[PDB]
RNA sequence: GGACCUGGCGGUGCUUCAUAUCCCUCUAGAGGAGCCUGUUCUGUAAUCGAUAAACCCCGAUCAACCUCACCACCUCUUGCUCAGCCUAUAUACCGCCAUCUUCAGCAAACCCUGAUGAAGGCUACAAAGUAAGCGCAAGUACCCACGUAAAGACGUUAGGUCAAGGUGUAGCCCAUGAGGUGGCAAGAAAUGGGCUACAUUUUCUACCCCAGAAACGAUAGCCCUUAUGAAACUUAAGGGUCGAAGGUGGAUUUAG
DNA sequence: AAAAA
């Protein structure tokens, strides 16, 4: 059930470990547990590739970033 | 490769060519309305993907390019279109996928379009030399392929062995009782390769073989020096240098086969275990040694190219069709003249049985020998393959197997013989006459049946021709040795009408049965 | 809504409409009737309206020990059949 | 040739729900939310409500592929309840037998 | 036009071989077998089917290909691709005390082209904790973070394992998972005084 | 009155054969199953697309010969294998029987891609087993 | 019709030598019964009826017997009573009365010089390869019925019981259940049952008080209602062993009167391994060692619960 | 995507290749209501005629 | 060969759904439909690597095309790399 | 008009039967209360068929949005498939079926009798029926040999469905065809079916029926919340106080 | 209200 769909050959760690792909948020507060939910949502998802995930995060990132006036007005900062 | 049915069965070697001719139509119209259509061949729903399941593509994919363009429409009315492209737009043509193309395509035009590359762009020379001298091997000049020579020595490089054959071939090709000149020119070939620091192919010598075959009769040393020249380079010699050197040698040794063994000899040694690919002609030299083999009765040469057919690697044992089954017809007559009835049989279950049908001289020579042995019983279906495979000598095929039991007398369990008289006769009547009604009357005669016999002289007397002396004595003793003289007296009228010679001795014998019997 | 496309007895029963109720009481007349004919009868094995030249079908295949081309008809023949059809 | 119009709407609505469905995905999950204000999902349901129709999951219509039924349609091999017991009884589907007990 | 041809029912001799004639299982074809098998619910007065013809014995797959002399020659002609079980490795007591972890597969089949499996990444790993390095605290901590995947009668770890396509990457994650729980086992954080 | 793909009895000149005089109530008694695959057993997906590729097969192989079909198909999925079970009479030429053939092998190869090899059944007639 | 008879004999014969050969064995040992075998094994045919099975035995089974022809080339019928229809049964009927009247002249002559079932009208048409009707079959019967109430010897008894055959078994006795000792176990014996899907085992011990041990506990706690401990006692007053046994039972699945029935019946078919079997045939003739098949039947479609219909309204 | 087959069907059916009878039959009963005499107008003629 | 195996068979199930029999106003005679699937699974054991791979091809070679295939094949394993004394 | 034959019918006669059928009779239900879902109606521009034994939680195993074959407003004419209509016809069909039908005959081809008329052909101590197929039986499956399931024709109802799916006729194809938004799903009154109750054989704490206590239950309506959906107006459930009418239903009916 | 070399 391996013979063509092989993840692009692919190992574990890029799977689990997903932490080397958040730079761009802070560390104590609801942006970061939101990306702590979507990191735990991608990682237990045996249906999409590592490539879709890393797309997924950055779009989010992305949009985070673009919304800036909501986030400053939120009594927060964002990172 | 056919199917399994019994109504859709391989009869003779005209229906599996027929099948085969289909099946290859069939393919190839699939794959042209495949490819007329490509939008509808692409939803692919497999997984594992196989490679052999995309059409090929032949429209260019580039325009404003000019090299890549060029060899987009060469390689993938198409061959003008790109030269006239790569010349509007200034591309260099290359000796690779370009010159040859234009040679295999279209031969004044690719030496045209060589010539006009050569002098508007000047790249590589060995390589076009060598293209340009294969391109005139096909057209016979040997003043462009000297000249294509001389540049590929004078342009500082490597000659090409291709350019060097071509030559050799054309230079061999028309020669007109030349001896010492294939030797001076293989000479030269050799002096060359020694200055040049390089080695001769196999395929340059077969092609010289071939050309000093093709010139005199007896000239099968020039080919067998070629062919050890080759094998002693290190690798195995082709097998089309072999198999002219017997060709060449099976002419002129008809007085001894010392020639030919040596041939047959040499050929086993260059490619008799391991089929290995290398040559162009390798199952020539396995028919040609089977047929000497058949020509002058050797149980050892028959037995090599039986064990170095399809018992290890079915690749020298059939090149086509009409080359397998003259081997096979021949190695049938082998079998049947040589051993006594149980090779024969043997043969004919895992050839006339395997393969397809006989032909003329070997359906002949397998009926002689299972009459010479005693086997008169499938006789009948021998000559229904006989004419399915050939409507012109099912007649003598007929006679043939009907002249085994027409000359005997009648025995107890002779029916089989009668049965396949009476087939043949049958098969002789519906086909499409004198001697054939004749012989079918004296069998029928000689048979036992009385009703049968009766038809037969009567079918026979109605074909502008009497029966012999013997078969008429026969009737008119059957007559008087039954009380009833009016087969004698219709045959003394059939004697007497058709302007025999059995005239005064038919009407006395017809006088005699009519008064005492 | 494409598959459908039943076999032509089907369709041919279904159009005639000769097994109903109205041919058992005398409903309808005797002159108001829908004959039959066979419309698959001179149509040989690989007839296109193009004109596809078949080595396998149409054209006998091996012509005198020899392989036909692959070609295609052209339109004076494919008028020619049309005018005979 | 076809001559039915609402399975051809149906199909276009699939493929177009295909085509748009990360975008929905996003929306989806940035609704869903106890966290976060709400100015950012009053402007997500403002963003997925100025797209245009056709394209949602919600449309989706299960059918048949060859009657092109509304209702009384199964999930397992897409088609309605009528060609089921037809090519039943006309005998393709293996192991479909009868209910005799 | 027209023609006819004899079978081979009357063609073939006795002493021949049976899988010779029916290698791949072929969908009987009624013409090299000699066995004129009647198949088939017959009338009252009548004869039924013989074999010819009979859509019974084509539509029930036969099972000539597998002769019993085939069988064995394919059997012994297998030899040489085989390894031989170790003496040491014969009773199931030896089997848990040399090698107490078990992986298990998932390997199902689909008809048609389709080979990918939806349900073929299931790897359960089953590893006997009655041989391990394991003493109080530390087993006691393994056994609290671990719940209700342990069981208290077998004593066999059964840990779930689903986070990827492939099947090895899984391997490798529960390896690593059981490494990780080996490592937190020996060590004391600050908040387990107040047990 | 409920009336199946059975054939109706009129009087005495109806040639039917096995396929044809039987209820879908005899399938799995005296009858059973022109295809076979692993598509409908439970717990096992990929059966709608194999039921639309039967049928599409059928229609084509009803489509292309004109009535040499003498009963039905008998179709078997076995992984990647499409065995065709079909019959043919014996009224035309076998040249263009193994033309067919062959097209019709290079045509569902490259289709559905799946190698496949026919296997034809030549009857002399029309198949019959009662005049029902 | 003969020749393809004879055609069918020789094709099921080389058939027979081609599978002998092929199955590694002789054509001579090679008897019907591994013909069938062979054949149920290389033809795994996926029907119900029997019909429908690859059948391929002696070909005179298969065909119909032809009937044979009555009259030669001149026209002249064999048999003398031909000119009916009906030549078989009236011949056998003259016979059997030409055999009446001897046995009453051999009656006459003596006075003055002094388990099995019969046929079928099936059967017979099948033995006579003749179609009949009902009451010529009766009047046949009662003739015979005649015949032997008179008396008749040794001929005629062979010649009456040659159109006679035989009846099955009738013994319907209860067994007796094996005295087993596991590890010093004396009167220790094992049984089953099964009553509306409950799987009961019983363990009848004689060297007991006067209790039963329902998995491990007693039978109070698990059967709180009276209606089971008097299903349990029943037994034990129908054979006056109540404070004798203390035996124990282990059921699982059902309700408490299926599980109760079920124990009931295990402990009843235990019960008759330390008894004679006169007080079994008691016990079975008067409701014990019985099964009960009253098993809930499937709903119907269409209806409100398997019997029960929906309100059907007249007007 | 029931339309690829449907031109697929379309060009076969047209090259000769497969021989459809219902659209035969409906090619049929086209011309036989033209040839009664009532075809279809032509393109942008018939309330206004 | 020498692989020693039992034999057992599992449980079926039977799986019965009610459908409508025409397409109007006929729901009180409704027409109903089964899916017969048996269960017959071995147990092989004492099997090394090719022996096990042989036997596969084996069944692969011969497996007819009315019945399915689920290999769940057990491995073993002696100890990982860090299971012993491990301090990360 | 007289005479003969068949069918239907006779509140037409004799005999034997109806095993849930007729009571003498047994059990559970509708018709009496509320809600939901079908018919018709009310103002509106807001759908079609069924509408007596053989039809109603009917086509639908889903009317919020596609699912609306209904309408209003804004547009298009290869108008989207080399075409088509979701316009009107089952009183043109194929196909899927229904009570009669909980059965025993339909019945290719001959012979005899009504002087060779429409027709009929029965008698086993026998005065003219043998007879291809269809129907029961014969058979498959569940616990067998009981029973159940599954089968059950020729025809009647111009019976249901042209809106399972295709097809025949009339009309259009600068339209009755197609692309976007909204509305028709609220009750003056007549009506079939299903669900919830009508006491001490009921209910609560826990308990899967050795206890204790209260001399039975919620439709609908108000607010909020939870899971999904682009939007909660009825569809699923829960929380908070209030909560109809009913101390066993008459003519008229069904199942066991 | 007669019968695709
Ligand atoms: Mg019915
Ligand atoms: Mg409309
Ligand atoms: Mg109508
Ligand atoms: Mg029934
Ligand atoms: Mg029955
Ligand atoms: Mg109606």
């Amino acid at each position: 059930n391996e013979a063509g769909f092989d993840d692009d050959g692919s190992e574990f760690h890029e799977h689990i470990f997903l932490e080397k792909h958040l730079e761009s948020f802070p560390k104590q507060g609801p942006i970061r547990h939101f990306m702590e939910l979507v990191t735990c949502g991608l990682s237990k998802n045996p249906y999409l590739s590592v490539k879709q995930k890393v797309e997924h995060i950055e779009w989010f990132r992305n949009y985070f970033n673009e919304k800036k006036d909501i986030l400053k007005e939120s009594n927060i900062q964002f990172n | 490769v056919f199917q399994d049915d019994p109504y859709l069965m391989p009869a003779s070697s005209l229906e599996s060519r027929s099948f085969l001719l289909a099946k290859k139509s069939g393919e190839n119209v699939a794959k042209f309305i495949i490819n007329s259509y490509p939008k509808y061949f692409q939803k692919d729903i497999a997984e594992p993907h196989i490679p052999c399941l995309m059409p090929e593509y032949f429209e260019p994919q580039i325009k404003d390019i000019s090299e890549a363009a060029l060899k987009e429409r060469i390689e993938l009315e198409p061959s003008t279109d790109y030269h006239f492209q790569q010349t509007g737009q200034s591309e260099a043509l290359e000796e690779e996928n370009d010159e040859t193309s234009r040679r295999k395509a279209g031969t004044w035009r690719a030496k045209n379009n060589a010539e006009r590359i050569f002098s508007l762009m000047p790249e590589k020379n060995e390589h076009s030399y060598c293209t340009m001298i294969r391109g005139m091997v096909k057209h016979r000049a040997y003043e462009q392929a000297l000249n294509l020579y001389t540049e590929l020595l004078n342009n500082r490089l490597h000659a090409d062995v291709y350019t060097f054959n071509a030559l050799i071939e054309a230079t061999v090709c028309a020669i007109n009782e030349k001896f010492e000149e294939k030797w001076s020119k293989i000479l030269e070939l050799l002096r060359h390769m020694v200055a040049q620091k390089v080695k001769p192919n196999l395929q340059t010598f077969n092609t010289i073989l071939k050309c000093l075959r093709r010139f005199h009769v007896f000239a099968r040393s020039p080919a067998l020096q070629v062919l050890r020249e080759m094998k002693a380079i290190g690798i195995e010699p082709s097998l089309a240098t072999y198999h002219h050197i017997i060709r060449l040698f099976d002419q002129p040794g008809d007085p001894l086969k010392r020639s030919s063994f040596i041939i047959y000899d040499i050929m086993n040694e260059l490619m008799g275990k391991r089929f290995s690919p290398k040559d162009p002609d390798d199952d020539k030299f396995f028919q040609s040694a089977m047929s000497i083999c058949s020509s002058l009765r050797d149980l050892e040469l028959a037995y090599q190219v039986h064990g170095l057919l399809k018992t290890g690697d079915n690749w020298k044992f059939i090149g086509p069709d009409q080359h397998r089954n003259f081997y096979y017809s021949k190695f049938f007559d082998l079998i049947c003249l040589m051993e006594q009835i149980d090779v024969t049989l043997k043969w004919y279950e895992d050839l006339i049985p395997s393969a397809y049908f006989p032909h003329s001289q070997t359906m002949i020579h397998l009926l002689q020998a299972l009459d010479v042995a005693n086997r008169l019983e499938v006789i009948p279906k021998i000559w229904k393959d006989s004419k399915e495979y050939g409507h012109t000598f099912r007649s003598d095929l007929r006679e043939e197997i009907l002249m085994l039991m027409a000359r005997d007398k009648h025995p107890p369990e002779l029916q089989v013989a009668f049965a396949d008289c009476a087939a043949d006769i049958k098969s002789a009547y519906e086909s499409q006459p004198a001697t054939s009604l004749n012989c079918i009357a004296i069998l029928f005669l000689r048979a036992g049946r009385t009703q049968e016999a009766w038809k037969m002289l009567g079918l026979f007397r109605k074909h502008n021709k009497i029966p012999r002396s013997e078969l008429l004595n026969e009737l008119m003793d059957s007559a008087k040795v039954s009380n009833s003289p009016s087969q004698a007296i219709e045959v003394v009228e059939l004697a007497s009408a058709f302007s025999l010679p059995i005239c005064e001795g038919l009407t006395q014998r017809v006088m005699s049965d009519f008064a005492i019997n | 809504s494409f598959f459908t496309k039943l076999t032509a007895d089907e369709l041919w029963k279904g159009a005639l409409a000769e097994t109903g109720a109205g041919a058992k009481k005398g409903r309808g007349k005797r002159t108001k009737k829908k004959k039959r004919k066979d419309l698959n009868r001179g149509q040989i094995i690989g007839e296109g309206r193009y004109g596809f030249l078949w080595p396998g079908l149409n054209v006998p295949l091996m012509k005198n020990g020899a392989v036909q081309t692959i070609a295609q008809r052209s339109k004076e023949e494919q008028e020619k059949v049309e005018a005979d059809m | 040739h076809y001559v039915d119009w609402r399975m051809w709407r149906d199909v276009k609505r699939r493929k177009m729900a295909y085509e748009y469905a990360d975008e929905r995905l996003r929306i989806n999950s940035l609704r869903k939310n106890t966290i976060l204000p709400k100015i950012l999902q009053d402007v997500a349901d403002e963003e997925i409500a100025a797209l245009p129709r056709d394209s949602c999951p919600v449309r989706i219509r299960n059918r048949c592929v060859m009657t092109s039924r509304p209702r009384g349609v199964k999930r397992r091999w897409r088609l309605s309840r009528i060609v089921f017991r037809h090519l039943a009884d006309h005998g393709q589907l293996s192991g479909i037998q009868r209910a005799t007990w | 036009r027209r023609k006819a041809l004899p079978p081979r029912t009357e063609k073939m001799a006795v002493d021949q071989d049976w899988p010779s004639v029916y290698p791949v299982a072929a969908p009987f074809k009624p013409s090299a077998v000699p066995l004129p098998v009647r198949m088939g619910y017959p009338v009252k007065k009548g004869v039924p089917m013989a074999k010819e013809g009979n859509l019974e014995l084509l539509k029930i797959p036969n099972f000539l290909h597998l002769t019993p002399v085939a069988i064995k020659k394919h059997c012994e002609a297998l030899k040489d691709f085989c390894t031989e079980w170790p003496a040491a490795l014969d009773s199931d007591e030896k089997c848990e005390k040399h090698f107490p972890i078990e992986i298990d597969s998932t390997d199902y089949v689909s008809s048609g082209p389709s080979v990918r499996n939806p349900r073929a990444r299931v790897v359960v790993l089953r590893v006997k904790l009655s041989s391990l390095n394991l003493d109080d605290h530390a087993k006691k901590k393994l056994i609290k973070l671990v719940g209700e995947r342990y069981c208290k009668t077998t004593d066999v770890l059964t840990i779930k394992t689903d986070r990827c396509p492939l099947r090895r990457q899984n391997y490798d994650y529960a390896v690593y998972l059981l490494t990780v729980l080996y490592h937190e086992s020996w060590n004391t954080e600050e908040w387990e005084k107040s047990k | 009155k409920n009336r199946a793909a059975r054939v109706r009895v009129s009087k005495g000149d109806k040639p039917v054969t096995y396929e044809e005089a039987h209820a879908p109530h005899y399938i799995a008694h005296r009858k059973g199953w022109l295809s076979l695959h692993t598509g409908n057993l439970d717990g096992e997906d990929h059966a709608a697309e194999r039921t639309v590729e039967d049928v599409f097969l059928r229609k084509f192989m009803w489509g292309t010969f004109p009535g040499c079909l003498a009963d039905q198909l008998v179709l078997k999925r076995r992984g990647n294998q499409l065995e065709i079970c079909a019959v043919v009479l014996r009224q035309l030429s076998p040249h263009k029987y193994y033309f067919l053939v062959g097209y019709s092998e290079t045509l569902l190869s490259y289709f559905y891609k799946c190698p496949v090899r026919l296997h034809l059944q030549t009857v002399p007639s029309k198949v019959v087993y009662k005049y029902l | 019709t003969e020749d393809f008879i004879k055609k069918q004999i020789e094709e099921f014969n080389i058939g027979k030598r081609h599978l002998a050969n092929m199955m590694g064995e002789d054509p001579e040992t090679f008897t019907q019964e591994d013909i069938d075998r062979a054949i149920a094994y290389l033809f795994p045919s996926g029907l119900f009826e029997k019909r429908a099975r690859p059948v391929m035995k002696h070909p005179e089974q298969i065909f119909p017997r032809q009937r044979a022809i009555q009259w030669g080339e001149d026209g002249r019928p064999f048999h003398y009573l031909f000119y009916t229809g009906k030549q078989s049964y009236y011949s056998l009927m003259h016979d059997v009365y030409g055999m009446l009247l001897n046995l009453e002249k051999h009656q006459s002559h003596l006075q003055a010089k002094s388990g099995s079932r019969w046929l079928i009208k099936e059967e017979l048409e099948e033995m006579l390869v003749e179609k009949l009707s009902d009451l010529d079959y009766m009047q046949f019967i009662r003739l015979l019925e005649k015949l032997l109430t008179s008396q008749c010897g040794a001929a005629e008894e062979e010649f009456v019981q040659r159109f006679r055959r035989s009846v099955t078994l009738e013994s319907k006795k209860q067994l007796i259940e094996p005295v087993q000792y596991d590890e010093q176990g004396m009167a220790f014996s094992k049984s089953e049952g099964k009553r509306k899907t409950a799987k009961a085992e019983a363990i009848v011990y004689k060297h007991g008080s006067g209790r039963i041990k329902v998995n491990g506990i007693d039978y109070q706690l698990y059967f709180p209602i009276t209606q089971d401990r008097e299903q349990l006692m029943f037994p034990f007053h129908f054979v006056d062993r109540l404070g004798k046994h203390d035996v124990t039972c282990t059921v699982s699945g059902g309700g408490r009167s299926a599980q109760a029935g079920a124990i009931r019946l295990a402990m009843a078919k235990a019960l008759c391994s330390f008894v004679t079997e006169d007080e079994v045939e008691w016990m079975r003739q008067a409701g014990l060692l019985t099964t009960d098949p009253r098993v809930r039947e499937r709903k119907k479609p269409g209806q409100e619960g398997a019997r029960r219909k929906f309100t059907w309204k007249k007007r | 995507n029931h339309h690829t087959y449907a031109e697929l069907m379309q060009t076969l059916r047209f090259l000769g290749l497969y021989r459809d009878e219902h659209q035969d039959f409906m090619d049929e009963q086209k011309r036989l209501k033209k040839l009664r005499g009532k075809e279809k107008p032509k393109k942008g003629e018939g309330k206004r005629a | 060969l020498g692989i020693s195996i039992k034999v057992h068979e599992p449980p079926r199930k039977i799986e019965r759904f009610t459908l409508l029999q025409s397409v109007h106003i006929y729901k009180k005679h409704r027409v109903q439909y089964e899916m017969r699937t048996l269960y017959r699974c071995l147990e092989l054991e004492h099997l090394t690597g090719s022996t096990a791979d042989v036997y596969l091809e084996y069944i692969q070679r011969n497996l007819p095309e009315g019945v399915a295939m689920e290999v769940t094949k057990t491995q073993l394993e002696q100890l990982p790399e860090h299971i012993k004394e491990p301090i990360w």
